[PDB]
C-alpha cells in the first residue's frame, strides 16, 4: 500500500488540474 | 387486528389517561367556579366522547380506524356520509351549472356573476333538490352534455 | 383608517373589560400571566383557554396591554 | 428575520432568566451566544433546533395553537 | 465604447428653449436652435423620439448612426415621413402567404437549415 | 354569409375555434380577410373582434 | 495493499486517459 | 333602493352564504360534538 | 465552427457571455446544430455511447481501486457485522488536528463506505483485496476497449450506415438474447461457479474453476432430465455465510424467504432465478425477423393492431414510422421503462434484500433507496421530457394521420382536466386528512382523528400470506388452491420471511399507508399533470398555438396576450422537477420514517404518530437531526461533522436556488450595465477590459440554474440527513 | 437577427409600428385590406425582440410573429 500516492495526486488533480484546464478550455474559446 | 374499540386496552388507557389529564386542571378551582363548571362539561364531553366511539375499530394503538369497503357494518363509517356528502355536492353542482345555464342567456352575463340575481340565483338554490333524477332526466335528452366546444390545434 | 384604529382600540378595551384577568392581574402581576382572549368552547379548542391564574383562564397576551394600563393607571 | 434572530437569542442567552439565592445568575440558555453564534450550526442546532423545542411539544396544551400556526405557517 | 461600439448621434431642432428627460437620466439643458445629442443605444433615442414628439413638435430630426469606423446612416424616416404613416417607396419583406396555420411542421424542417414558416 | 348570421369556425387557431359568432362587417373588394366576426367571450387580448376569410364561413340554421 | 499494482493501474489509466483524449479532439 | 343591489353582489352574498354554511357547521358542532358515525 | 461553440455558428456571433452558457448546454444537442445530417448524428451518438460507457467502467474500476486500495474489504469480510466498511481515505490539508482523530478505523481515516458494494461484492464471492485488484485492472481494460471503439467507430471507414441503426428490427434480436440472456446465463456461469461455493467456503479463484465442478457429479450424465440432482441438497437452516459448515452442496435450490442469520436471499435462488430469466430472454431473442427470416416484420406487428371496434383510431399505422424515424420517442420510452425499472429495484432492494449482512448496516440500505428512488424520479421526468421533445421537435401529423398519438392530442383536454381533477381529490383529501389529524391531535385528542385503515394493502399482504390481520385469503389461508398448489415448492420457506416482523418484506401497516399513499398518489398525478400537460400542450396551446415553432424550451411569449411567464414545454421539465423532489421526498422520508421505526424497535412510535404533520416534524425530523446537528460542537467534533457540514452547505445550494427561480432577470440585467459602468469607469482595472460581454442570464437559463441549486441542495441536505441520522442512531 | 415575419392577417391598424419603438416595422400600401396597408419589417437588425408589436397586434391571432432569432450586439440591447 503506497501510502504517499494522494499526496501527490489529490493536489495536482484538485488544485492544478483547474489551472491548466483554464488554461486549455479558456484559451480554447479562440482556438 | 382491528379490536372491537369498547373492550380494546390501549382505548381505555386513553379514557384514563385523558379524563385524569384533563382532571388534573379541574382541581385547581373550587367548586362553584365558572372553570371548574366548564371542565365539568369537558369531562362529561370526554366520557360521552369514548362511549360514542364503541362500536368502531382501534386496533393495537388505541385510536379508532376506519373502513372503507362497504362492509354493511361500516357503513355508517363511510358510506352513509359518503352518499350523503355525493348528495351534497351534487345539489351544490347542479345549482351551479343550472344558474350558468341560466345566465349564459340573459342580457348581459357579465354583470350576472359579479351581482348574482338573488331572485333567480334562490329559484336554482332550492330547485336543485332532485338531481339525480332531474339532472338525469336532462341527460337523457342529450343535454347535459355539449358537443365541438373549443379546443387547441388538434 | 382612524375610524378602525379606534373600533380596534376599543375592542381592546372592552377584552380588557369584560373577557380580560385585568382586575386579578393588577394583584399580583409577575405570578399571573396576562390574559384577554377567552377562548369559545367548541371542539377541542377550550383548551386553548390557558389557566393563567387569576381564577379565570383564556389565551395569554403578548401584546403587553396590562403594562400600559397599569402605567395609564387604569384601576 | 435575523435582526429578531439576533435579538431573541442574544437575549436569551445574555439578559433574560431568573435570579436565585445570593443573588446568582442564571440565563434561560445559559451564556450560550458567543460560543455559538459565531457558528451557523451553533446558530440553526443551538437556537433553531433548541428552541424550537417549546413549539414543537406544544401538542395537548395551551401552546398547541402556536403549533398549528407553526406548521400552517410552513405551509 | 466609442472607439469599438456605434454610438448614435440624435440631431433635431426645436423653437423654443424646453427641457427633456435625458434617457441616461434627469433634465437635459435643450438647446433651443439646433442641437445633436450622443446616446448609446437606439432604443434610447426612439423613446426619446417619443418622448418629445408626443408631447409637442420636433419634427426634422433623426438621428445619425455614428458607426465607429466613422460615417453615418439615416433610419427613422428614410423618405421623410413617420413610419406608420404609409409612403408609396417602402418595399414589404417579412410575410407569409397565410396565418400560422398553414405553417410548416417542425419535423418536415427537422435536419433542414430552414425555418418553420418558409413554404 | 350576409351580415348579422351565426358563423361557426373551422381555423385551429382561432380562439373561438368550433365556436358561432356573429357577422359585422362583409367587404366585397377581394380583401383576403373580408368577414369581419365578433363574440359573446373574449380572447387573450381582450379584443372579441377579429375577421375571417370565406373558408372558414360556416353558419347554422 | 501492495505497491506496483498500483503503478500498473496509473499505467493502464493513462493509456485509458490517451485514448479519452484521443477521443476527444476528434467528435 | 340600490343597497340591495350591493347585498346581491358576488363577496357579500359570498360572506351572507359561507357566513351562513359556517353557521350551520358550527351550530351543528355545538349541538352534536364529536360526531364520527353516520 | 471558428468561435467558442464550435458547433452552431448562431452562438458564435454572440459577443456577450450567452456564447458560453448556451454553448455548454447546446453541446449535445445534435438535432440541432449548424451542418449535422442525419448519419452524422447516429455516428456521433454511437461513438460518444461507447465514452459514455466508458464513463461507468472508469467509476466502477474507480470503486475497485479505491476498495482495493483503501478500504478495509477483507478485514470487513472477517467481520461483516462489527466493522464499519471503509470508502476511500482521506487526504485533506484543511484537517488541522481534531477532526484527524474523528476518522481512525484502522491506520487510514478513511470515509465509511454508505453505499452497499462490500455487501455486493461479497455475495459476489471476492473475500481478497487482490480479486479487487485484477477486477480494477479488468475495467481499466474494458473502458480503454470502450474508448477504443469510440475512437474506433469515428474513424470514417469504421462509421457505420445509418440503415444499420435503422436495424431495429434486429437489434431487439441481439440485445434480447445476447446482452439479456447471454449476459444472464453467464451470470449464473458467475453464481454457480463463484458465489456457490464461495458461500459455502471453497475459494474457487480463476485457477481451479476448470477442475471442480460445483456439483459432485455433473453434465455427463445430466442432459438426461434428472434435474432434481442440482436442486437435491438445500442448506437448510444451520448456516453462517460464506463458511463452508453447516451447508448443503445444491445448486439450483428454489427455497424462497431470507436466510435466518443473514437476511439475505438464498445464492441458489438467485442462480436458479437468473437461468430461468436467462432462458427465457434467449427465447425473446427469437422474435423478429432478420436476413434469414423466421420471425416478425415490425410493421406487420403493429398496423394488424387495429381494432374493428373503430374507437382507437385508424389503428397504430405510423407508429413503427414514428419510433424509427424519431428519436426522441424512443428515448422516452427507453427511460421511461429503465425509470420503472429503478423504481422497482428500490421497491425490492429493501423489500428483499438480496445481499449477505445487508438489512444489518442500516445506512446503506437507506441510501440504496433513496438513491433509486431520486434517479427513479429523474430519468421518469425525462422520459417526459423527451416526450415533449418528441412531440415538438419530432412529430408530424400526417405520417400520424388520425393515428393513436394524434389521437392522443386531440383528447388531450380530457387527460389533463382527469390529472387535474385526481390530483384535486388526493391533495382536499391528504391535506384534508392530514390537518384534520393535526387540528384534532393538537387539541389534545388523537382519538377524534380520522384514521381510515388501509384495507387493500392489508388485503393484498393476505393474499401474498401476511396472517397478522385476520382476513385468511388464498396465501394467508393454508387450505386454499394456491397455498397447497406449491405446498412443497417455495411457499413453507417463505412465509417465514412474511410473516416475520423483523425483516423489511410486507411491512406491518398502521393509517399511515392509507394518508401517505394518497399523498405519494397525489405526487405522481400532480407530476403528470405537469408533464402530460407540457408534453401534449407542448406542440400547441389557445394561448399560443405557434409553440411548434419557437423549439422546446424557448422562454415566453412576452407580455402580449395576459402575460406569458413559462410557456413552453420546458415548464413540464421546470416545475415537475419541483414536484419530482417533493414527490420523492414524500417517499423516501415515509419510506424512511418506517423503517427507523422498525429498527429502533418501536413502530407503535409511528403508528400512533405518523398520521399528522407535527408527528413528522416532531418525531421524525427534530428527534432524528438530534446526531446530525450535533455533528460539530464549540466542544468538538466527530466522524458525521462532514455531513452536518454538507447539511448547512445544502441548505446553503437549496437557498442560492431561490435567487433565481424568484428573482428574474431583467433586475440583474439592469444591474450588470452598473458593474459595467463601474469597471468601464474606475482607473488601474479599466486597462483590463472584457471580451465577451457581461450579460446577465436568460431565463431559459435562470431557472435551471435556480432548478439545479434547488435540486443539488435537496437532494445533498436528503442524503446528508439519512445517513447522519441512521449513522447516529446506531454504529 | 430577431426575424420578424408579418403575415397576411394584418389589416393594417398601425398599432404594431406605434408600439415599437425600435422603427424596424413600417408600413407598405398592399391593396389587400380595407386600410390597403400591410406592416414590413426591413431593419431587423436592430429588432430587440422585446414583443412589444405583438401585445399590440389586434387581429384574430398574431399578423405579426416575432420568431427570436440572431443576437448581435445591437439586437441585445447592452448599452456599453
Ligand atoms: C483541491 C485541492 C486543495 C489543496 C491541496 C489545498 C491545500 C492547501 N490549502 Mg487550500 N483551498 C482549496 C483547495 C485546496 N487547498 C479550495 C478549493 C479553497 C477555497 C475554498 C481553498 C482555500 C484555502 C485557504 C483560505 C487557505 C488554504 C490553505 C491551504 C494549505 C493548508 C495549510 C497547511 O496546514 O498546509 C501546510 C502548508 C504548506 C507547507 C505550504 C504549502 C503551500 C503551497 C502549496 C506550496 C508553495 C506553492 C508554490 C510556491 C507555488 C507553486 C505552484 C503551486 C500551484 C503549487 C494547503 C497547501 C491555507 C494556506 O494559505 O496555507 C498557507 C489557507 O489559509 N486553502
Ligand atoms: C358552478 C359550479 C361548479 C361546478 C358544477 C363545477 C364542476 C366541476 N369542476 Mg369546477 N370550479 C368552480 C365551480 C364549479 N365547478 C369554481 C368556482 C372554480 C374556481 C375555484 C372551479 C375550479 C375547478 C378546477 C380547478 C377543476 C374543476 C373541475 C371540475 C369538474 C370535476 C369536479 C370537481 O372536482 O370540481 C372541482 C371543485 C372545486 C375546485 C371546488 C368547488 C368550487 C366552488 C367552491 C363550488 C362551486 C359552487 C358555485 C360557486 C355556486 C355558484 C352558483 C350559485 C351561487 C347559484 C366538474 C365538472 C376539475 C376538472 O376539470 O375535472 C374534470 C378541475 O381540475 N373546477
Ligand atoms: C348564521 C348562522 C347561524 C345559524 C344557522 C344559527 C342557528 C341557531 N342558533 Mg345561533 N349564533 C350564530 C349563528 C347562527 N346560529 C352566531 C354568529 C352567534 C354568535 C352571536 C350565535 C349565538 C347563538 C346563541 C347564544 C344561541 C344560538 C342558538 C341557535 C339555535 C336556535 C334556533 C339555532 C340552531 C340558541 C341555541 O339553541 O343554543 C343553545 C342560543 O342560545 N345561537
Ligand atoms: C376534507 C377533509 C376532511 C374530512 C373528510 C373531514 C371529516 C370530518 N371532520 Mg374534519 N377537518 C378537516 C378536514 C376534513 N374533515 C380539516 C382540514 C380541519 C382543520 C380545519 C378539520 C377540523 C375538524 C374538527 C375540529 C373536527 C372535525 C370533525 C370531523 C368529522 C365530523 C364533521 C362534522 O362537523 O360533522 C357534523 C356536521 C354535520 C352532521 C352537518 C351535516 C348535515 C347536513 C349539512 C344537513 C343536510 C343533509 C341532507 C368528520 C369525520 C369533527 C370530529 O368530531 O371529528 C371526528 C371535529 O370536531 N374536523
Ligand atoms: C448480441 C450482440 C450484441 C451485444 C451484446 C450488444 C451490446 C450492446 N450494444 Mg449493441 N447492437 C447489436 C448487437 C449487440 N449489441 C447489433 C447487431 C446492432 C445493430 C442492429 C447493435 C446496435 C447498437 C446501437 C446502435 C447501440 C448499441 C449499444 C450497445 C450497448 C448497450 C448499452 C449498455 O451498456 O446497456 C447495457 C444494459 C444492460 C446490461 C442491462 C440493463 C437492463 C437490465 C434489465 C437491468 C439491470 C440488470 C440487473 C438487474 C442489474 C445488474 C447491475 C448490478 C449493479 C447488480 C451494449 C454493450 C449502445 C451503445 O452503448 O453503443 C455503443 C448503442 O447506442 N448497439
Ligand atoms: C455476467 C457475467 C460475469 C460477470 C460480470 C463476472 C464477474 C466477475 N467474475 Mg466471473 N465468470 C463468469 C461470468 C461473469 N463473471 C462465467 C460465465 C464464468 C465461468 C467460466 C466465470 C468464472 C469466474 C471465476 C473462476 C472467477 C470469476 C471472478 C469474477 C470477478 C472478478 C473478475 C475479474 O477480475 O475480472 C467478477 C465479479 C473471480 C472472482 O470472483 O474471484 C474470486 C474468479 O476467480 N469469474
Ligand atoms: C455460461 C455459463 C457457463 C459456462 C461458461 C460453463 C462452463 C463449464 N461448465 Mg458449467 N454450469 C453453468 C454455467 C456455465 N458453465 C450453470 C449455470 C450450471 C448450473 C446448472 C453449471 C453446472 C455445471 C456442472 C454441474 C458442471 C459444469 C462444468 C463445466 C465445464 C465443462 C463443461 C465448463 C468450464 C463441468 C465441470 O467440469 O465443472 C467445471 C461440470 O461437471 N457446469
Ligand atoms: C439517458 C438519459 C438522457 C439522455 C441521453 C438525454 C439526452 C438529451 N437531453 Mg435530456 N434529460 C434526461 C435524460 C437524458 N437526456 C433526464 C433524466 C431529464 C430530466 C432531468 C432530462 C431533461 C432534459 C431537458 C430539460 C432537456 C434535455 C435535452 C436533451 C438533449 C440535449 C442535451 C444537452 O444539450 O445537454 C447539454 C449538457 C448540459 C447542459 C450539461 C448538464 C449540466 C446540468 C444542467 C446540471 C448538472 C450539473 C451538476 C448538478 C453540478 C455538479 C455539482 C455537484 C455539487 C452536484 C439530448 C438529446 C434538451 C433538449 O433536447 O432540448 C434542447 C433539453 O432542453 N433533457
Ligand atoms: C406548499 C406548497 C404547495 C402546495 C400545497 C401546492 C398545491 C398544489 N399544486 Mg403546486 N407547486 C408548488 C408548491 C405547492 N403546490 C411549487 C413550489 C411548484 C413549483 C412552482 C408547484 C407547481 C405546480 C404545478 C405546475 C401544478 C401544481 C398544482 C397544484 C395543485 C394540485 C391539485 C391538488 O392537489 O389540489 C388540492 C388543493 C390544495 C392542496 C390546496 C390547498 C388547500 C387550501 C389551502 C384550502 C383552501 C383555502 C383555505 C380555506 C384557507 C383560506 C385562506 C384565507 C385567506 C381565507 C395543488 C393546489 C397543479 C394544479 O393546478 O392541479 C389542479 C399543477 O398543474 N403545482
Ligand atoms: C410523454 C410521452 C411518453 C411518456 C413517457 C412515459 C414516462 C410513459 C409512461 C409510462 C410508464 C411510466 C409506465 C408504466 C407502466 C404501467 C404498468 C406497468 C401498469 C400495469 C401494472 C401491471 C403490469 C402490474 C400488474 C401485475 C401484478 C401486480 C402482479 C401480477 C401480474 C401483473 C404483472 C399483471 C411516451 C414515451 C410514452 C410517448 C411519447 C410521449
Ligand atoms: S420585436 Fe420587439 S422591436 Fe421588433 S417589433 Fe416586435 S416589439 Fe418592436
Amino acid at each position: 500500500s503506497a501510502s504517499y500516492l494522494p499526496s501527490i495526486l489529490v493536489p495536482t488533480v484538485g488544485l492544478i488540474l483547474p489551472f491548466a484546464s483554464m488554461a486549455i478550455l479558456f484559451i480554447a474559446i479562440e482556438k | 387486528v382491528l379490536t372491537p374499540c369498547q373492550q380494546s386496552e390501549a382505548f381505555h388507557k386513553r379514557e384514563i389517561n385523558e379524563v385524569r389529564t384533563l382532571e388534573n386542571r379541574q382541581a385547581n378551582y373550587e367548586a362553584n367556579s365558572p372553570s371548574y363548571l366548564a371542565l365539568q362539561s369537558q369531562i362529561d364531553q370526554v366520557h360521552k366522547r369514548f362511549d360514542k366511539y364503541g362500536t368502531l375499530l382501534c386496533g393495537q394503538d388505541g385510536l379508532p380506524h376506519l373502513i372503507t369497503d362497504g362492509d354493511w357494518r361500516h357503513a355508517r363509517e363511510f358510506t352513509i356520509p359518503a352518499l350523503l356528502f355525493l348528495y351534497i355536492t351534487g345539489w351544490i353542482g347542479w345549482v351551479g351549472r343550472s344558474y350558468l345555464k341560466y345566465t349564459k342567456e340573459t342580457k348581459n352575463p357579465t354583470e350576472q356573476e359579479i351581482i348574482l340575481d338573488v331572485p333567480m340565483a334562490l329559484k336554482y338554490m332550492l330547485s336543485g333538490f332532485l338531481w339525480p333524477l332531474s339532472a338525469w332526466q336532462e341527460y337523457r335528452s342529450g343535454q347535459l352534455l355539449a358537443k365541438e366546444d373549443e379546443i387547441t390545434v388538434s | 383608517q382612524l375610524a378602525i384604529i379606534f373600533i380596534w382600540l376599543s375592542g381592546m378595551y372592552f377584552h380588557g373589560a369584560r373577557f380580560s384577568n385585568y382586575v386579578a392581574w393588577l394583584s399580583n402581576p409577575t405570578g399571573i400571566k396576562p390574559s384577554a382572549q377567552v377562548v369559545w368552547p367548541i371542539v377541542g379548542q377550550q383548551i386553548l383557554n390557558a389557566d393563567v391564574g387569576g381564577g379565570m383562564q383564556g389565551i395569554q397576551i403578548t401584546s403587553g396591554l396590562f403594562q400600559l394600563w397599569r402605567a395609564s393607571g387604569i384601576v | 428575520s435575523i435582526v429578531i434572530f439576533h435579538f431573541s437569542w442574544k437575549m436569551q442567552s445574555d439578559v433574560w432568566g431568573t435570579v436565585t439565592s445570593n443573588g446568582a445568575i442564571s440565563h434561560i440558555t445559559g451564556g450560550n451566544f458567543a460560543q455559538s453564534a459565531i457558528t451557523i450550526n451553533g446558530w440553526l442546532r443551538d437556537f433553531l433546533w433548541a428552541q424550537a423545542s417549546q413549539v414543537i411539544q406544544s401538542y395537548g396544551s395551551s401552546l398547541s395553537a402556536y403549533g398549528l400556526m407553526f406548521l400552517g405557517a410552513h405551509f | 465604447c466609442a472607439e469599438t461600439e456605434e454610438k448614435y448621434a440624435m440631431t433635431w431642432s426645436s423653437d423654443q428653449q424646453h427641457i427633456f428627460e435625458m434617457p441616461t437620466g434627469g433634465a437635459a439643458v435643450m438647446n433651443s436652435g439646433d442641437n445633436l445629442l450622443y446616446l448609446a443605444r437606439k432604443e434610447q433615442a426612439l423613446a426619446l423620439a417619443t418622448q418629445l414628439r408626443t408631447q409637442f413638435k420636433i419634427q426634422d430630426y433623426k438621428i445619425y448612426r455614428i458607426f465607429p469606423s466613422g460615417e453615418v446612416q439615416y433610419l427613422h424616416p428614410k423618405d421623410g415621413v413617420l413610419p406608420y404613416q404609409v409612403n408609396k417607396g417602402r418595399e414589404q419583406v417579412g410575410r407569409v402567404k397565410s396565418t400560422i396555420g398553414k405553417n410548416v411542421n417542425p419535423a418536415q424542417v427537422k435536419f433542414t437549415s430552414k425555418a418553420t414558416y418558409d413554404r | 354569409i350576409k351580415k348579422g348570421s351565426l358563423v361557426k369556425i373551422l381555423r385551429p387557431e382561432s380562439f373561438w375555434y368550433n365556436e358561432v359568432g356573429t357577422v359585422v362587417n362583409v367587404e366585397t373588394s377581394k380583401v383576403l380577410y373580408p368577414v369581419l366576426v365578433r363574440f359573446d367571450k373574449v380572447n387573450y387580448s381582450g379584443l372579441n373582434s377579429t375577421n375571417f376569410s370565406l373558408d372558414e364561413l360556416v353558419e347554422i340554421k | 495493499i501492495t505497491d506496483n499494482q498500483v503503478f500498473v493501474a496509473l499505467i493502464m489509466a493513462l493509456v485509458c486517459g490517451y485514448l479519452a483524449v484521443k477521443l476527444a479532439k476528434q467528435l | 333602493m340600490n343597497l340591495k343591489k350591493y347585498l346581491s353582489t358576488a363577496p357579500v352574498v359570498a360572506t351572507l352564504w359561507l357566513f351562513l354554511t359556517a353557521g350551520i357547521l358550527i351550530e351543528l358542532n355545538r349541538f352534536f360534538p364529536d360526531s364520527l358515525f353516520y | 465552427a471558428t468561435k467558442f461553440p464550435k458547433f452552431s455558428q448562431a452562438l458564435a456571433s454572440d459577443p456577450t457571455t450567452r456564447r458560453i452558457w448556451y454553448g455548454i448546454a447546446t453541446a449535445h444537442d445534435f438535432e440541432s446544430h449548424d451542418g449535422m445530417t442525419e448519419e452524422n448524428l447516429y455516428q456521433k451518438i454511437f461513438a460518444s455511447h461507447f465514452g459514455h460507457l466508458a464513463i461507468i467502467f472508469l467509476w466502477t474500476s474507480g470503486n475497485l481501486f479505491h476498495v482495493a486500495w483503501q478500504g478495509n474489504f477483507e478485514q470487513w469480510v472477517a467481520n461483516p457485522l462489527k466493522t464499519k466498511p471503509l470508502a476511500h481515505a482521506i487526504w485533506d490539508p484543511h484537517f488541522g488536528q481534531a477532526a484527524l482523530k474523528a476518522f481512525t478505523r484502522g491506520d487510514t481515516v478513511a470515509n465509511i463506505s454508505y453505499s452497499g458494494v462490500y455487501h455486493w461484492w461479497y455475495t459476489i464471492g471476492i473475500r481478497n483485496n487482490v480479486e479487487l485488484y485484477t477486477g480494477a485492472l479488468g475495467l481499466l481494460v474494458l473502458s480503454a476497449v470502450f474508448l477504443l471503439a469510440g475512437w474506433l467507430h469515428i474513424q470514417p471507414k469504421f462509421k457505420p450506415s445509418l440503415s444499420w441503426f435503422k436495424n431495429n428490427e434486429s437489434r431487439l434480436n441481439h440485445h434480447l438474447a445476447g446482452l439479456f440472456g447471454v449476459s444472464s446465463l453467464a451470470w449464473t456461469g458467475h453464481l454457480v461457479h463463484v458465489a456457490i461455493p464461495a458461500s459455502r467456503g471453497q475459494h474457487v479463484g480463476w485457477d481451479n474453476f476448470i477442475m471442480t465442478p460445483p456439483h459432485p457429479a455433473g453434465l455427463q450424465p445430466f442432459f438426461t432430465g434428472n434435474w432434481s440432482v442440482y436442486a437435491q441438497s438445500p442448506d437448510s437452516m444451520q448456516h453462517v455465510f460464506g463458511t463452508s459448515q453447516g451447508a448443503g452442496t445444491a445448486i439450483l435450490t428454489f427455497l424462497g424467504g431470507f436466510h435466518p442469520q443473514t437476511q439475505s436471499l438464498w445464492l441458489t435462488d438467485m442462480a436458479h432465478h437468473h437461468l430461468a430469466i436467462a432462458v427465457i430472454f434467449i427465447v425473446a431473442g427469437h422474435m423478429y425477423r432478420t436476413n434469414f427470416g423466421i420471425g416478425h416484420n415490425l410493421k406487420t406487428i403493429l398496423e394488424a393492431h387495429r381494432p374493428p371496434s373503430g374507437r382507437l383510431g385508424k389503428g397504430h399505422i405510423g407508429i413503427y414510422q414514428t419510433l424509427t424515424n424519431s428519436l426522441h420517442f424512443q428515448l422516452g420510452l427507453a427511460l421511461a421503462s429503465l425509470s420503472v425499472v429503478t423504481s422497482l429495484v428500490a421497491q425490492h432492494m429493501y423489500a428483499m434484500p438480496p445481499y449477505a449482512y445487508m438489512a444489518f448496516d442500516y445506512v446503506t440500505q437507506s441510501a440504496l433507496y433513496t438513491h433509486h428512488q431520486y434517479i427513479a424520479g429523474l430519468l421518469i421526468v425525462g422520459a417526459f421530457a423527451h416526450g415533449a421533445i418528441f412531440f415538438i421537435r419530432d412529430y408530424d401529423p400526417e405520417q400520424n394521420q388520425d393515428n393513436v398519438l394524434a389521437r392522443m392530442l386531440a383528447h388531450k383536454e380530457a387527460v389533463i382536466s382527469h390529472l387535474s381533477w385526481v390530483s384535486l381529490f388526493l391533495g382536499f383529501h391528504t391535506l384534508g386528512l392530514y390537518v384534520h389529524n393535526d387540528v384534532v391531535v393538537a387539541f389534545g385528542n388523537p382519538e377524534k382523528q380520522i384514521l381510515i385503515e388501509p384495507i387493500f394493502a392489508q388485503w393484498i399482504q393476505a393474499t401474498s400470506g401476511k396472517m397478522l390481520y385476520g382476513f385468511q385469503v388464498l396465501l394467508s389461508s393454508s387450505t386454499s388452491n394456491a397455498s397447497v398448489a406449491a405446498q412443497q415448492l417455495w411457499l413453507p420457506g417463505w412465509l417465514e420471511a412474511v410473516n416475520n416482523e423483523s425483516n423489511s418484506l410486507f411491512l406491518t401497516i398502521g393509517p399511515g399507508d392509507f394518508l401517505v399513499h394518497h399523498a405519494i398518489a397525489l405526487g405522481l398525478h400532480t407530476t403528470t399533470l405537469i408533464l402530460v400537460k407540457g408534453a401534449l400542450d407542448a406542440r400547441g396551446s389557445k394561448l399560443m398555438p405557434d409553440k411548434k415553432d419557437f423549439g422546446y424550451s424557448f422562454p415566453c411569449d412576452g407580455p402580449g396576450r395576459g402575460g406569458t411567464c413559462d410557456i413552453s414545454a420546458w415548464d413540464a421539465f421546470y416545475l415537475a422537477m419541483f414536484w419530482m423532489l417533493n414527490t420523492i421526498g414524500w417517499v423516501t422520508f415515509y419510506w424512511h420514517w418506517k423503517h427507523l421505526s422498525l429498527w429502533q424497535g418501536n413502530v407503535a412510535q409511528f403508528n400512533e404518530s405518523s398520521t399528522y404533520l407535527m408527528g413528522w416534524l416532531r418525531d421524525y425530523l427534530w428527534l432524528n437531526s438530534s446526531p446530525l446537528i450535533n455533528g460539530y460542537n464549540p466542544y468538538g467534533m466527530n466522524s458525521l461533522a462532514v455531513w452536518s457540514w454538507m447539511f448547512l452547505f445544502a441548505h446553503l445550494v437549496w437557498a442560492t436556488g431561490f435567487m433565481f427561480l424568484i428573482s428574474w432577470r431583467g433586475y440583474w440585467q439592469e444591474l450588470i450595465e452598473t458593474l459595467a459602468w463601474a469597471h468601464e469607469r474606475t482607473p488601474l482595472a479599466n486597462l483590463i477590459r472584457w471580451k465577451d460581454k457581461p450579460v446577465a442570464l436568460s431565463i431559459v437559463q435562470a431557472r435551471l440554474v435556480g432548478l439545479v441549486h434547488f435540486t443539488v441542495g435537496y437532494i445533498l441536505t436528503y442524503a446528508a440527513f439519512v445517513i447522519a441520522s441512521t449513522a447516529g442512531k446506531f454504529s | 437577427a430577431h426575424t420578424v415575419k408579418i403575415y397576411d392577417n394584418c389589416i393594417g391598424c398601425t398599432q404594431c409600428v406605434r408600439a415599437c419603438p425600435l422603427d424596424v416595422l413600417e408600413m407598405v400600401p398592399w391593396d389587400g385590406c380595407k386600410a390597403g396597408q400591410m406592416a414590413s419589417a426591413p431593419r431587423t437588425e436592430d429588432c430587440v425582440g422585446c414583443k412589444r408589436c405583438e401585445t399590440a397586434c389586434p387581429t384574430d391571432f398574431l399578423s405579426i410573429r416575432v420568431y427570436l432569432g440572431g443576437e448581435t450586439t445591437r439586437s441585445m440591447g447592452l448599452a456599453y
